[PDB]
């Protein structure tokens, strides 16, 4: 039953992930500095879909070659429960975090089956002065963009953005370690490994979560409560799932446009953490599950053994 | 499928529904009897051309006259190549495909064309890309390429699509509903009279309308997109977008949502 | 008789600012990096109160001396329409951007007359394991803090945060300039001047706005529309409020806990911009007003002439 990876104990559990609506947008600016500013203000306040509006993250920085604009850009993902709630959140965030940022321009990030109106709705801030243009892109496909007049110039925004089907969120694996300062470093180099997978992001601050989201609760209609089992202050008593050597636990949550990306992002995090884990006191690695019946996708750590 | 023009046309000729899709179904003997003449005396396809047919979506008319009206009109399939000059209404209402003309074209070339590409290696006639009498719109989504020089009222009441002209005559982009016209060289007097929406870009320009005001020299993202679109199609006017441009807002007589770009200096 | 400062024309208008509910919190972490990560994710998606929940910004970074914790911190402000809406937004943001961030601790930032429950409401995530402690601070005042048990350890959160009365937001002055690339630099060195004033922040991305929020709309019932007067694409026609030399307009919006800070924050930006303005082609500087009857506070540029 016990599993050992790179000399560090790994529990024989699975990560319970859920099906989610996901979409991607490419935001470009004249400089990469302001491309990042625009994305950073858009991704903020988006660590969970249940409390925050959505789950947002920056997938990758784009060079002037990887972009339809020809200007340095940013590929930024957004996830939500329902395709309507996702549309509602994208409209709010693009409208007041992208449109407001100077010199920006919004394009559709990923290809998908369902359509989401973006430029066609922000066009109404133009007060009837906005115009629409249709142009074939570098691949040969006819795309429609809106031109909203603003103080700095024109905010060009593609009419529609596509939402990919089968985007998976909630894939997580948590680390148990002796000391906060050192074990944070283990998780830090763990998120750096996971970020690299295309189409996958980590919404929480720096990718790391310190509050253990537990389903249910002790009193009345608790929807979420802290995970008393993995709390170091509640050690020694029955119901604490961590050994006496452990003193700090940190969780890593991954969302991705494709299910395979969730598994590959977890695998890379699982390996990178254990390789350096012994040096910084990493005791063990487990995954968060809810019982098996809540979430469709199960990411067993036993399948993540193969090196990347 | 090749149609070898026997000789000079005695009357104007209507080549509608003489598309490679329609020709394939017909027999070579049966296709010859199709009348294309305007007059009561009329003319059949056999009287005008030497018909060689094969089950293909490609059609080549060897030899052309300025009396070949509605050539390639309503074309939904395949391609038509005219090695010669053509008459009015090149690809009227063309749905999709490609239509190439070696010589020059008559007036109203490209009317109501929805999709596909009409290429005139020669010069375009008056109202090229323009709307015909009582027409709701001129060019309606199809790409129109005139390597030569277009006449007066290029893109007249144009609704959609793109026009790539070498040179343009007077009153270009008049009554324009929407679209994109990039003429690489000279542009006639009074462009864009009554323009509602659209983008007009030219190298040289004549006298401008009093209802056009200059916006300045703005670096716009749309210009970058239009430039990459022209680069990808192999357009000679793609270099016109490389430098900084001078902007003018669409005719203020109507809702002034159109625009005009001309090189800074 | 329109004022000209440092060789740059300055319009003889006033900035129409409004009274707003404001509060401040101090978030501390073990390293200045993660204090900033906590602050950055909480401030995101808060550029306006009308569309985003609130208006947030980072006032200043605190050293281990300037903090009640003794750990490096960040002073971060939040503004809202109503003290009830302000309370709702702080709870959401601290609950999911601070609590979730590892090694953090939330303290009351500013002193004020009205009280806002903050720690006393997040304590319910403790699922009955959270405890309260009362301790006197370095000034001699008894303060009450909550200790919520979490995976990394304990999330310490002060029970109540104070909300200052008379916080003013919406103080703004906009720049007219020849070229986007250069005039952005004028606005950039303008926000750096404005940020320095204590108790004042600039909510929009990097402090700059490119979409001129104009009250009303051309058709039907519109709450906000683009400012066609200061749009360079709508030049030459009647109703364009900018000269032919101008080609780019950028707006700077300032919120502060005290009315005087808005004026002093405006003053520093006005001076910093014009000192370097001639170098980058700055044509003129004016301020956005709504008519005089919408906003209580009017910040005339005639009173901001005195050097800082
Ligand atoms: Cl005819
Ligand atoms: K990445
Ligand atoms: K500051």
């Amino acid at each position: 039953s016990d599993f050992t990876l790179n000399g560090i104990k790994v529990e024989d559990t699975f990560a319970e992930a859920f099906d989610v609506a996901g979409t991607a947008i490419i935001v470009t600016n004249d400089t990469p500095k302001w491309a990042m500013i625009a994305a950073t203000v858009m991704t903020g306040f988006a660590t969970s879909v249940i409390g925050c509006g959505a789950e947002a993250g920056i997938d990758a920085e784009l060079s002037p070659d990887e972009t339809p604009d020809g200007r340095p850009g940013v590929r930024i993902l957004l996830f939500g429960f329902e395709p309507n709630g996702l549309k509602d959140q994208l409209l709010k965030r693009v409208g007041q975090c992208i449109l407001t940022c100077p010199g920006t321009a919004c394009f559709a990030g990923v290809e998908g089956p369902t359509k989401i109106k973006l430029g066609g709705a922000i066009r109404y801030f133009g007060d009837g002065f906005a115009v629409a243009k249709r142009l074939p892109d570098h691949e040969g496909k006819m795309r429609r963009y809106w031109r909203i007049p603003v103080m700095d110039g024109e905010f060009l925004c593609e009419d529609s953005v596509r939402a990919v089907d089968g985007a998976v969120g909630g894939g997580n694996l948590l680390f148990l370690g002796r000391k906060h300062a050192d074990t944070l470093i283990v998780a830090e180099i763990a998120v750096e490994a996971a970020k690299a997978i295309p189409g996958a992001i980590l919404p929480f601050p720096g990718g790391i979560v310190r509050s253990g989201s537990k389903v249910g609760g002790r009193t009345k209609g608790m929807m979420a409560s802290t995970n008393d089992a993995y709390c170091p202050t509640l050690k020694g008593r029955a119901g604490s799932a961590l050994p006496p050597e452990c003193g700090v636990v940190l969780e890593i949550v991954i969302d991705a446009l494709t299910s395979a990306a969730v598994a590959e992002s977890m695998r890379a995090a699982l390996h990178a953490a254990t390789e350096i884990g012994a040096q910084h006191g990493l005791v063990a690695v487990t995954a968060g599950n809810y019982g098996g019946n809540l979430g469709r996708h199960h990411y067993h750590l036993r399948d993540l053994l193969e090196k990347p | 499928s090749t149609l070898r023009l026997r000789g000079d046309l005695p009357e104007r000729v209507d080549l509608l529904n003489i598309t490679p899709l329609a020709l394939s179904g017909l027999s070579e003997t049966e296709a010859g009897k199709l009348a294309i003449g305007t007059s009561r005396r009329g003319l059949t396809l056999g009287d005008v051309f030497e018909i060689r047919l094969d089950g293909s979506d490609s059609l080549v008319i060897e030899g052309g006259s300025a009396r070949l009206d509605r050539v390639g009109a309503a074309l939904s399939q395949g391609s038509i190549r005219v090695e010669g000059d053509v008459g009015q209404r090149l690809g009227e209402g063309m749905a999709a495909g490609t239509l190439t003309v070696t010589g020059s074209a008559g007036p109203y070339a490209g009317t109501g064309a929805t999709g596909g590409t009409i290429t005139i290696e020669g010069d375009a006639g008056d109202h090229a890309g323009g709307a015909v009498y009582a027409a709701k719109a001129g060019l309606d989504g199809a790409t129109l390429v005139i390597k030569g020089a277009a006449g007066d009222h290029l893109g007249d009441r144009m609704r959609r699509g793109m026009i790539l002209a070498g040179s343009a005559g007077a009153f270009a982009a008049s009554r324009m509903i929407a679209g994109t016209i990039v003429v690489s060289g000279a542009l006639g007097d009074h462009p864009g009279y009554g323009m509602r929406r659209g983008t007009l870009i030219a190298g040289s320009h004549g006298t401008l309308l009093p209802t056009f005001v200059e916006t300045g020299t703005p670096d716009l993202v749309f210009v970058r997109l239009l430039a990459q679109s022209l680069k990808h199609l192999g357009a000679a006017q793609a270099n016109l977008l490389s430098g900084t441009l001078r902007r003018y807002s669409g005719d203020l007589a109507t809702l002034g949502k159109g625009e005009l770009f001309v090189p800074a200096h």
